[PDB]
């Protein structure tokens, strides 16, 4: 689990080598720069983290009587409570786990007795549909109740501090810098720079290939047929 | 009056000089084996598709 202060030497070797905002001592790179290159890390790892399986997270949203739609944001959490955009907090997040507000895509959520609801089962009482990505229309908020959200994550906003540490496998390490470098070289709209910035785009997709074709990101799913055992099928 | 033990004793299929007999699953073993492994393996087949 590297640090972004890594992240910004190892950028300043292999990818962003070239670049202007390199540091004399080629370690580094110069404090003009880094707001355009941390906003190309945080969409490189959107990226990754969007493809791949690769941070699945469960935050618990309690149910309070007379709110159906349950956006996830981090506005109505507990630890990061906004009163001025939310009227009352109601995702549950300890203080050294505060929410991120980092929701790609909600996959699988439970109920405080246990019992799974379905997602977007138009014929289903006891679903709950999602009108938009990053929310939740529970259409009968019973007593007592919550849900353990399982969701697709994307990893924490990368605010700019040089100690935030970073969670990516080291495998996909080479391919967080092929889009750093694609994004950096296609913007300067020179001939020689666009040139290199689809050779950087099109090596992530080829890393990402490989990441892929040899199960280094648990892409791979295999589970036992509960199925067989209920249709009948002594 | 017989002067001999009160017990009769017949044999299935008999064993060459043997009081026991030998009963008709012997020679069925394996058979059973073999034609269960194959009906579970259908029975798989079918059961472990998507229909």
């Amino acid at each position: 689990m590297r640090k972004l202060s890594d992240v910004y030497k190892v950028l300043a070797l292999t990818s962003l080598k070239s670049a202007g905002f390199i540091t004399d001592d080629k370690v580094n790179i110069e404090a003009w720069g880094k707001p355009e290159v941390l906003a190309h890390i945080n969409e490189g790892l959107t990226r990754l983290h969007s493809r791949f399986v690769l941070r699945t997270n469960n935050c618990i949203v309690e149910m309070k009587e007379g709110r159906t739609d349950y956006p996830l944001l981090a506005r109505y959490s507990y630890e990061r409570f906004d009163p001025a955009k939310a009227p009352y907090p109601y995702i549950m997040d300890t203080p050294q786990e505060p929410f991120q507000e980092d929701v790609i895509k909600i996959l699988n959520v439970y109920d405080s007795k246990g019992i799974r609801r379905k997602l977007n089962d138009d014929h289903d009482k006891n679903g709950l549909f999602t009108p938009r990505p990053d929310v939740l229309q529970c259409m009968w908020p019973r007593h007592f109740e919550a849900l353990n959200v399982l969701y697709q994550a994307k990893h924490p906003e990368l605010t700019g501090d040089e100690n935030q540490e970073i969670d990516l496998p080291e495998t996909l390490y080479s391919a967080l810098e092929n889009w750093v470098g694609y994004r950096y070289h296609t913007g300067l709209n020179t001939e020689g720079s666009t040139a290199k910035a689809a050779e950087y785009l099109q090596l992530y997709e080829s890393i990402c290939g490989e990441v892929v074709d040899f199960d280094l990101a648990n892409g791979s799913m295999s589970n036992t047929n509960v199925l067989f055992e209920k249709r009948g099928w002594v | 009056p017989d002067g001999k033990l009160p017990f009769v004793l017949v044999p299935y299929m008999p064993r060459k000089r043997e009081l026991y007999g030998e009963a008709d699953a012997e020679l069925l073993g394996d058979n059973q084996k073999i034609l269960g492994a194959t009906m579970r393996g259908m029975i798989d087949l079918l059961g472990r598709s998507a229909n």
